[PDB]
């Protein structure tokens, strides 16, 4: 099964908040510019066909269980000018409002507490060549996921992280059958100092620092279909968690923890590669890889299909995602669906996540 | 406690709370009863007993508060102990119908059956002993239902008294049923104790509360430990617990066939009457939106045929993830003859790779092949035109609808330990709470 | 009375008084109810020309009840002062021009339960609550699909026995809308 | 919690490490159980 | 609507206002039977049984009358 | 591909977005000073968009989604391909996606979320789909109306501490007064019961039938006389039993006794 | 200071079962012997002193997602440890819990062992302590039973030991049910009281030693006593037994993973047939024919849902309109229905002992009276017949004047039907149902008026028959005394409104119902040869009558010219109604043998009402 999975902080930043990028197997460094491309690539927010765009995306979590369980994302990007870009998200993932009564009697206060979750970031997105951009985003990350009791402190715990990211897209090249287009996108994420959910400096945990390298091409067919096929592998900065032992029984595994708590994030980045016993190829295991395909028709209809699988020993989330996407004058709605193929339970079986995005403003034309 | 919070009989002098006492709760009481012009009392009432308070003195440098205790009878003790008395005043004879609230007669069955292992209605002699020789007729042991032996059937429908009962359960709304709450209650306060050691007695020696001087029938079949000690306690009584209360109680409360979920899918519904499936425009009418059935046709509503109804409710928490997938041929041989190859399969997929038992993941498949042939037949037609008075001209029909369906079945490689298909009796990971 | 009864002590035997040298009486009860309600006290009701509207409600409510069984004497005793507000602001402009709708809810509810003893001053105060909120909300129509509220909940709600503590709940913030 | 989050005035770190008064992670008394980021991470002992 | 939980302390006391509870079912934030009770017919229920490795946990009852409810509550 | 260029797919309904600040402060003596308040960030959300339209007279577009009830059942997503009827591929059907079957022995699915296809060569219709399932069968049995529930307890099974004999004499005569039933062999009438349970409610309220909170001593021999068939130590618990009683042997139980 | 990093109660589901388990000893409260229950986890135990604890191989913690985190379960096994001064040579001590377990789809019952010594205790050797499991219906007297001797872990080194010399193979259990099904077999011919039996009575086959191959298991030891049941387990059983002789052992044994393998997936097989011919709206015929094999089922059914048992059904139903034989001027509406049809279930296990195959229970018989009886009890045959004629009336003509004597307003139904079964438990089960319906009703159409508004009326004669035999399981030559069950009944009830005034309004109904007693004799004993058409127009002695009177009266008072204004009406409801005592009641006989006369019951009922308007205006 699952062996010495990476143990970091707030993993609910790594995980797909919007539906076009869910039903592209939860990818969105190399596919095309769009409202949702500040989780996956905010470089490419440059590259956008309209002066601002604002979306609401929904995710929900427990869907036959119960309601208000769920991740909500808010996206807002604004160009100023055609090499510029100023976009700000905030996602949130809740229980929603939760009662507290430990009364039976029908005229009692109540106390509401919402464990939440959320992350507010703000990226700048500056085109530097004609098909090259580069992107800065600042992230502040709050967690409130637990409820003050009695020797239980549910202070919010909060930490800052550094997003660097960088988008190609090459013009339209001509060949035999069909004109496609290239693009290809890099992105580091969650680069900042440790979370420390007990308020201790002894016990942090690290931000889910992540790489993402993606690349895709685009075949345009009638001048009004694309066929955009897309491959992207993702891999945490993260240094492995000491599995059996590498130095009385419980001394060793004790001492490569330790050994293993007390490294700093700047230290861990480059430590990520390697600091295990295999080699290089058992060190890519550590990438998971997505492949997707999207067909645009119009340029208001969009299918798309997605492949995503992690290694069976690490994370083990493996699934083929659907995705559909309909613009009628400037709203887009977008609605994905997930198959999984793992055998651990994927949390979003049987959830229609949703997407729907408002785009306003004058036209940029697209190089 | 408030009326509403219990219920009393007041012929038989007992009680039934609406919750019971599970815990160190004390129950007391006091009652006045009427024996024909004679008056009894118990306990004390808060209207003849003392006063709560008595209070001496004009200011509280020099008051004197004497707060004065009614004295009630004890029912329930604070501390449990099956040694004395107040235990005995629990009834064990009342037994809870699950879900039942207005249970009445001509929808309700009740029996009694040993299973040992297979459910039996009669209870066997010991070999090598035998029950004891002429026994009164309310007595009757010797092939004798064991509703008779429980004195649970002396009446016929009329609650008349019969001679060997009519073979079913008596209905009584004040002595063995309660109404309102669905409960049965026995004749006897220990029907599976004494009244079964008395029905086996062979002579004065043997004693229900020695059970060393049991006459090896007695031995097999007297459940004394469920009424000297807890049920707990009687778990380790483990070759007692072998009589089965089997039955069956109708809920209708209200017109229509509650399915028991609401606005199922359209055409989920399948109502089977004797084996054949129904009509649903002219068998039947479904009202979806509320989940009731209604039967429409006249012969079957007065038919006392039970009806199998089927549907698929969304209305589902908690399921595995079901995949469903296959095809379906639909070829036509001519203009009146289809035939089609329905192949069908459907997987589970299990939240982990134990399965436990009741929690079980399928991996069955179905395939068929069926042939459906609808015809014209004017021979039926002119054959009922040439009946006395009957000049119609409605062409007549015939259906031959043939269907051969095989399953097979199979369990799915996730729930499946070494190899092979594995279903967890208990992996121990469940107890130690 | 919810439940009175004849006694079987009163009868023509020579036995005349209890165990408390009481005699007793034909009929016996266990508690008397006295409820009384003003359903409001008071209801002030008044719009302006202004398009400012006023409702303002008092009520009131007694619950004593006399138990014979204890000789206890149980008071409960509620309070409730509303006062609703509403106003609409006519052409406010944020090339945008829109009505203002603000609504205002005052509520204080106090609740309040005594055990009497009629021998001596035992007035034991069994239950209590004091409950004031404010919920203020203000619509603004950008467009006729968008919709701005904003909303500010504030409800404090004091102790009366230990048993509670004073709990402050206040949610404020903005709602958009949008219609298709 | 307040001992260990926000140091209090009169109490120095060397007071919080005494294996009597130091806070108790469930790494270190369940070292093999998984716990959700975000959840509780410490053992609240009972001090007698 | 007609229920009043409540978590105490290692307890969920369940009480149906003027209707009859037919089954509870309790599930962790994993989605987890943690607790299954098929068979009450009582208007009270206290399970007091739960091991909840989280605080947040899921209840659902359904009533008598088919009447599916579900309030998230804290463990405490 | 498609029959025109044009796209009428509608959305109608409404979408609202709360952002807001919760604070809430108890005055709990016993919760920690970094527990004195709480103040949080609210977001959420109250999607309730329908989107209904086609796509080139070939694709036809109809969803439903709504974050207020259940979405087993009430989310829908259909896309439905359909071309012309000369090709061979008469449905494509994506989302909730129906399996009728005309058999007896092989039932159909109704509620299904995947891929649907339908393929027609000249004569032969066949119809494939892979999907997940939404639904659980569930089968009843009705006999004269209503529905049929049918219960196995075991002898053991009675229901424990909820049904108690008001004594000893209602205990020893509930034998002996039921041996002609439906006819009671007793002429005993409880015409008044007061019941008494310990209090750990310890609420006071008056439309609980009233506040009667008294101080109750609760004997277990009060009320006990003799059984004529059941030895003394049976009946109550008190060691010895010497002037103990003062009525006859089969008295009924009464305060006297 | 004493930090208490846990504090709990534990409570486990397996109860420490008090009781001796050998009747050689007889005073199990005795021995000092410390028997203790706990669990061994994977995150509490990992560090055990004597042998750390460990998953047995192949054995993998469950993996689930809590939040976007992957958690592993925890892993746990029962612990057994005993102690204090050790158990006898034959004494035993388990655990027992209840359950309820169907494994007939399963071909292996397994499960893991552990064995280890106790510290500072002397040392456990091998084939020593054996663990045993005790699954069926009881653990004194029905059960099955497999003994394993239990290899012990060798300890003195490191506390951590590798899994596979912790859960060894060699004291793994791996048991194939037909083992236990062939010694249920072979102990059918061992009596009770022959000396193959141990004290306790449990049959070892590796103990007989007539008998050749032993229980058929080289490993497991395997016992049965009184004919149990795997295919519902009520009670289960894990313990350790002692084999030392002159030795007193103390130990810890760890059971983990008690399952089930090797599922049986044979398929089966099921056939429907359906004929459905409609002829000119006069005759409908569908035949209906379903054959099904044992193993087959819906796609959804589990491993215990699916038809352990041949099927074998058809049902005939035919409609014919009888009315439209008749001239069509003066229309008849008489419908008829004939609904046959019967079932013939052949159970995959016989019903006796419940977990052996029919056929090979019948092969292994060598007895042609028991073989028939065996086939016959195992068939469940079920055959219904249904005749109803509802509906019979006369239609009104196109253009006639309605009357009160006409029988157009009259309205028949006739419903017969019978059932006759005979299963495992009865071996004849008559149901005979007759109803007859006639109904009547007429609306009339335009010192008081004393012409009724309404007439209406209806008659019932309802008449069942419920005859049930149980049967004798051993053999079939005796079988139980039938019991008759009958409920003739004969229920009318009439009605009609009164409209006297315009302002009165007189609604009186009255229902009876009599019960028919021609079946009983001069005793309480009913007669068994005698049928339900005997005397069909026979109206009973009475049971039941109510009565219903309304009367709502306007109080036109506005006649005088002095009260206009008042608006009064009274409404008077008076309901009557007289039960018959059963005949427990009304032949009492007193033990004296005086018989009395407790006579029958009568309730009435008042519903006054007076509603006033009283405007003082006008
Ligand atoms: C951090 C986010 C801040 C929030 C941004 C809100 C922007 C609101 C502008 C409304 C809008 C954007 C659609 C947004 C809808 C998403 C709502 C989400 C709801 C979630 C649940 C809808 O406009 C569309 O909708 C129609 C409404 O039916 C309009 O019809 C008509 O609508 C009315 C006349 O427009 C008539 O009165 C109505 O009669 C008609 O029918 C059409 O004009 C149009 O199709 C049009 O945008 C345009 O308006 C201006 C106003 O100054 C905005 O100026 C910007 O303001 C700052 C930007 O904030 C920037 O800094 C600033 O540089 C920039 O000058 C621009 O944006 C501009 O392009």
């Amino acid at each position: 099964d699952i062996e010495r999975p990476i143990t970091t902080g707030v993993p609910f930043l790594l995980v797909a908040a919007d539906a076009r990028a869910a039903g592209l197997g939860d990818q969105g460094v190399a596919t095309s510019s769009d409202v949702f491309s500040q989780q996956w690539n905010p470089a490419k927010y440059a590259f956008a066909e309209d002066a601002q765009g604002l979306s609401i995306s929904y995710t929900p979590y427990l869907t036959d269980l119960a309601n208000d369980i769920s991740l909500g994302q808010v996206t807002y990007y604004n160009k100023i000018n055609d090499r510029s870009a100023f976009a700000g998200s905030f996602r949130y993932f809740g229980f929603g409002g939760i009662e507290l009564r430990q009364t039976g009697d029908p005229n009692e206060p109540t106390r509401e507490v919402n464990p939440n979750e959320f992350a507010l970031d703000g990226s700048y997105s500056l085109k530097l060549s004609e098909t090259f951009s580069m992107a800065v985003a600042a992230r502040y990350i709050r967690s409130n996921l637990k409820v003050a009791t009695e020797e239980i402190d549910a202070s919010a715990a909060g930490s800052f992280a550094v997003d660097v990211a960088g988008f190609y897209q090459s013009e339209e090249i001509a060949y035999s059958d069909f004109n496609g287009r290239w693009r290809a996108g890099f992105n580091i994420q969650n680069l900042g100092p440790k979370i420390s959910y007990d308020h201790d400096d002894l016990s942090a945990n690290f931000l889910p620092a992540n790489l993402r390298v993606g690349g895709g091409f685009d075949f345009i067919f009638d001048d009004y279909n694309k066929l955009g096929v897309s491959l992207e592998l993702t891999k945490l900065l993260v240094p492995t968690p000491p599995g059996p032992g590498t130095p009385s029984q419980s001394q060793a595994d004790e001492a490569n923890y330790k050994k293993y708590k007390d490294i700093g994030w700047v230290s861990g980045i480059f430590k990520s590669f390697g600091d295990a016993p295999g080699g290089f190829s058992e060190e890519l295991k550590e990438i998971t890889y997505s492949a997707a395909a999207e067909y645009m028709y119009q340029d208001a209809f969009a299918m798309r299909l997605g492949y995503y699988h992690e290694s069976p020993m690490k994370g083990a989330k493996q699934f083929f995602s659907l995705g559909a996407g309909f613009k009628y004058s400037m709203i887009k709605v977008d609605v994905s669906y997930l198959f999984s193929a793992s055998k651990v339970k994927n949390p979003l079986e049987n959830t229609l996540r949703f997407s729907l995005t408002f785009n306003f403003g004058d036209k940029y034309e697209t190089y | 406690l408030t009326t509403n919070e219990y219920t009393f009989n007041p012929q038989l002098g007992y009680i039934s709370l609406q919750q019971r006492l599970a815990n160190d709760e004390i129950l007391a009481v006091a009652f006045e009863y009427t024996v024909g012009g004679k008056v009894y009392q118990v306990g004390e009432f808060g209207s003849d007993g003392v006063d709560a308070t008595v209070v001496t003195g004009n200011n509280s440098s020099n008051q004197a508060i004497i707060t004065q205790s009614l004295v009630l009878k004890m029912l329930k003790s604070n501390l449990t102990n099956v040694k004395n008395p107040v235990w005995n005043l629990m009834m064990k004879n009342v037994y809870q119908i699950p879900q039942a609230y207005q249970i009445k007669q001509d929808d309700f069955r009740l029996n009694i059956l040993y299973t040992d292992p297979s459910p039996i209605n009669y209870i066997t002699p010991v070999q090598g002993s035998s029950f004891p020789p002429n026994p009164a007729p309310d007595s009757k042991v010797e092939q004798t239902p064991l509703l008779n032996v429980f004195n649970l059937d002396r009446l016929n429908y009329n609650n008349d008294p019969q001679a060997g009962g009519d073979g079913f359960f008596d209905y009584i709304p004040g002595v063995t049923v309660d109404v309102q709450n669905g409960r049965v209650i026995f004749t006897t306060k220990e029907p599976f104790g004494e009244l079964i050691f008395n029905k086996l007695q062979t002579g004065a020696g043997e004693s229900y509360n020695d059970p060393t001087t049991y006459n090896a029938n007695q031995q097999k079949y007297v459940f004394r430990n469920m009424y000297r000690n807890t049920q707990a306690g009687a778990l380790q009584d483990s070759d007692k617990n072998k009589f089965l209360l089997r039955g069956k109680y109708k809920s209708s409360g209200s017109n229509g066939i509650p399915i028991g979920a609401f606005n199922v899918p359209q055409g989920s519904v399948v109502v089977t009457a004797a084996g054949r499936v129904l009509v649903e425009g002219i068998d039947y009418s479904v009202d979806y939106q509320l989940g009731r059935v209604q039967i429409l046709d006249p012969s079957l509503q007065a038919s006392n045929t039970p009806i199998e109804v089927s549907l698929e409710n969304n209305s589902i928490f908690g399921q595995q993830t079901r995949r469903f997938m296959g095809f379906n041929i639909e070829h036509k041989i001519s203009d009146k003859f289809v035939i089609g190859g329905t192949y069908l399969k459907m997987t589970e997929r299990p939240f982990t790779q134990k399965s436990t038992y009741g929690q079980e993941s399928v991996n069955n498949t179905i395939f068929g092949f069926n042939g459906n042939y609808s015809t014209e037949v004017p021979f039926l037609t002119r054959l009922a035109n040439k009946l006395p008075n009957i000049d119609t001209d409605v062409p007549s029909n015939l259906s031959i609808r043939g269907e051969v369906a095989f399953l097979r079945p199979d369990a799915p490689k996730a729930s499946d330990f070494q190899g092979e298909a594995t279903i967890y009796v208990d992996d121990f990971e469940g107890s130690q709470s | 009375i919810n439940q009175f009864r004849s006694n079987f002590d009163y009868n023509s035997s020579p036995k005349v008084q209890d165990v408390n040298t009481n005699f007793y009486n034909e009929i016996i009860m266990s508690n008397v109810n006295l409820v009384e309600q003003f359903s409001p006290l008071i209801r002030m009701d008044f719009e302006l020309k202004s398009s400012l509207r006023v409702l303002s409600e008092i009520k009131k409510d007694r619950a004593l009840s006399m138990s014979f069984d204890n000789n206890l004497l149980t008071e409960v005793k509620g309070m409730e002062y509303i006062i609703g507000l509403g106003y609409r602001f006519k052409d406010v402009i944020f090339i945008i021009k829109s009505d203002i709708n603000i609504k205002a809810d005052f509520s204080l509810r106090n609740n309040e339960t005594l055990v009497r003893y009629l021998d001596y001053d035992n007035n034991q105060l069994a239950a209590g609550q004091n409950i004031w909120s404010l919920k203020l909300t203000a619509d603004y129509s950008f467009s006729k699909n968008l919709t701005a509220i904003f909303y500010y909940d504030h409800s404090f709600s004091k102790a009366v026995i230990s048993t509670s503590f004073p709990l402050t709940n206040i949610r404020s913030g903005f709602t958009l809308r949008y219609n298709f | 919690p307040v001992f260990y989050s926000s140091k209090p005035s009169g109490i120095s770190n060397d007071d919080l490490s005494l294996n009597t008064t130091r806070r108790i992670y469930s790494r270190e008394l369940y070292p093999n159980t998984d716990i959700a980021q975000g959840q509780i991470q410490v053992v609240n002992t009972l001090d007698l | 609507d007609g229920l009043l939980i409540s978590v105490k302390d290692k307890t969920i006391k369940v009480t149906s206002a003027k209707e009859n509870i037919k089954e509870v079912n309790i599930f962790d934030i994993t989605g987890k039977l943690i607790y299954n009770k098929k068979k009450v017919g009582n208007t009270e229920l206290s399970i007091s049984n739960l091991q909840s490795a989280d605080q947040v946990l899921l209840v659902k009852v359904n009533l008598e009358n088919n009447a599916q409810i579900t309030r998230k509550v804290i463990f405490k | 591909i498609f029959g025109s260029n044009t796209i009428d797919v509608k959305p109608t309904g409404s979408v609202e977005m709360d952002l807001g600040v919760r604070y809430t402060k108890q005055d709990n003596p016993a919760f920690s000073p970094r527990n004195r308040s709480s103040l949080t960030f609210d977001f959420d959300q109250r999607i309730s968009m329908s989107l209904m339209g086609k796509i080139g007279t070939r694709l036809e577009v109809n969803a439903n989604y709504d974050t207020q009830s259940t979405f087993a059942f009430q989310n829908l997503f259909k896309l439905a391909y359909t071309p012309s009827e000369d090709d061979i591929i008469q449905k494509v059907e994506v989302g909730n996606v129906s399996m009728p079957l005309n058999s007896t022995l092989i039932r159909g699915a109704q509620s299904l979320f995947g891929v649907k296809t339908q393929l027609q060569f000249g004569r032969t219709t066949i119809t494939g789909v892979f999907s997940e399932q939404k639904s659980q069968t569930k089968s009843v049995v009705a006999e004269n109306g209503g529905t049929v529930q049918n219960f196995d307890l075991y002898a053991l099974d009675y229901d424990n501490d909820r049904h108690f004999f008001l004594s000893q004499y209602f205990r020893n005569k509930y034998d002996v007064s039921l041996k002609n039933y439906p006819f009671i062999d007793s002429r005993v009438q409880i015409t008044r019961l007061e019941v008494w349970v310990t209090n750990k409610q310890n609420r006071v309220t008056t439309t609980g039938g009233g506040n009667n909170l008294r101080n109750i001593i609760a004997l277990q021999d009060l009320g006990e006389a003799q059984v004529s068939g059941v030895p003394d130590n049976e009946v109550v618990v008190i060691s010895s039993t010497a002037g103990f009683f003062n009525n006859p042997i089969d008295s009924p139980t009464s305060n006297t006794n | 200071t004493v930090r208490f990093g846990a504090l709990d109660l534990v409570r486990g589901e397996w109860r420490r079962y008090t009781g001796t388990l050998d009747a050689n000893d007889q005073n199990p409260d005795d021995d000092g012997v410390e028997f203790d229950v706990a669990a061994v986890n994977i995150q509490e135990n990992g560090t055990k002193c004597p042998v750390n604890y460990v998953m047995p191989p192949g054995v993998q913690r469950e993996q689930l997602y809590n939040n976007n985190t992957v958690i592993n379960q925890n892993e746990q096994a029962l612990a057994v440890r005993i102690g204090g001064a050790g158990l006898q040579y034959q004494d035993s001590r388990a655990v027992f819990k209840n359950v309820s377990v169907d494994m007939r789809q399963y071909k292996k019952l397994k499960m893991f062992l552990h064995a280890e010594s106790l510290p500072n205790q002397p040392t456990l050797e091998d084939d020593e302590m054996v663990g045993f499991i005790r699954f069926g219906n009881d653990f004194t007297q029905n059960f099955y039973q497999v003994e394993i001797p239990l290899k012990v872990t060798k300890t003195g080194g490191s506390c951590s030991i590798s899994p596979d010399l912790v859960w060894m193979d060699d004291n793994s259990i791996d048991l194939a049910l037909d083992l236990l099904t062939r010694m249920k077999i072979k102990a059918m011919s061992i009596d009770i009281n022959s000396s193959k039996r141990d004290v306790n009575g449990i049959y070892y086959p590796d103990n007989d030693p007539d008998l050749e191959g032993g229980d058929g298991d080289g490993k497991l030891t395997l016992g049965i006593k009184g004919n149990p049941n795997f295919g519902l387990v009520r009670n289960l059983m894990v313990g350790v037994k002692s084999r030392a002789d002159h030795k007193d052992i103390k130990g810890e044994v760890w059971f983990n993973e008690l399952r089930l393998a090797d599922l049986e997936n044979k398929g089966g097989m099921a056939a429907i047939l359906n004929v459905d011919t409609n002829m000119a709206d006069f005759a409908t015929v569908s035949a209906t024919g379903r054959k099904s094999t044992i193993g087959f089922g819906s796609l959804e059914q589990g491993a215990n849902e699916r038809d352990r048992e041949d099927v074998q059904q058809y049902n005939i139903v035919t409609n014919l309109n009888l009315g439209k034989l008749l001239p069509k001027k003066w229309g008849i509406n008489l419908p008829f229905n004939y609904a046959i049809g019967e079932e013939v279930i052949t159970p995959e296990y016989d019903p006796f002992n419940q977990d052996i195959k029919l056929d090979q229970l019948i092969r292994e018989t060598t007895d042609q009276a028991e073989k028939d009886n065996i086939r016959t009890r195992a068939i469940d045959y079920t055959k219904r017949k249904s005749i109803n004629f509802i509906g019979v009336r006369k239609d009104r003509a196109p253009e006639q004047k309605p009357h009160v004597y006409d029988i157009e307003n009259f309205t028949f139904s006739q419903s017969y039907n019978q059932v006759e079964r005979h299963d495992y438990e009865v071996a004849d089960y008559e149901d005979e149902q007759s109803n007859s319906a006639v109904n009547y009703a007429y609306t009339f159409q335009p010192n008081f008026n004393y012409l009724p508004s309404n007439i209406s009326f209806n008659t019932n004669i309802l008449r069942q028959s419920n005859r049930q035999q149980f049967r004798e399981v051993e053999v079939e030559g005796i079988g139980l005394d039938p019991l008759y069950r009958r409920n003739f009944a004969f229920n009318y009830q009439y009605g009609f409104g009164f409209n006297l005034t315009k302002s009165l309004k007189l609604n009186y109904s009255a229902t009876s119902n009599n019960i028919v007693r021609n079946f009983l004799n001069d005793d309480n004993s009913p007669k068994e040869d005698f049928n339900i058409w005997d005397d069909y127009l026979d109206i009973g002695t009475p049971n039941q009558h109510a009565q219903q009177l309304v009367l709502n009266y306007d109080i036109p008072i506005n006649k005088i010219p002095i009260f206009g204004f008042v608006k009064a009406s009274y409404s008077y409801t008076a309901d009557y109604m007289w039960q018959r005592s059963s005949t427990a009641f009304s032949e009492y006989e007193d033990p004296n043998g005086t018989v009395y006369d407790l006579g029958n019951t009568i309730q009435n009922s008042n519903s006054n009402t007076l509603t006033t308007t009283l405007n003082m205006n006008t």
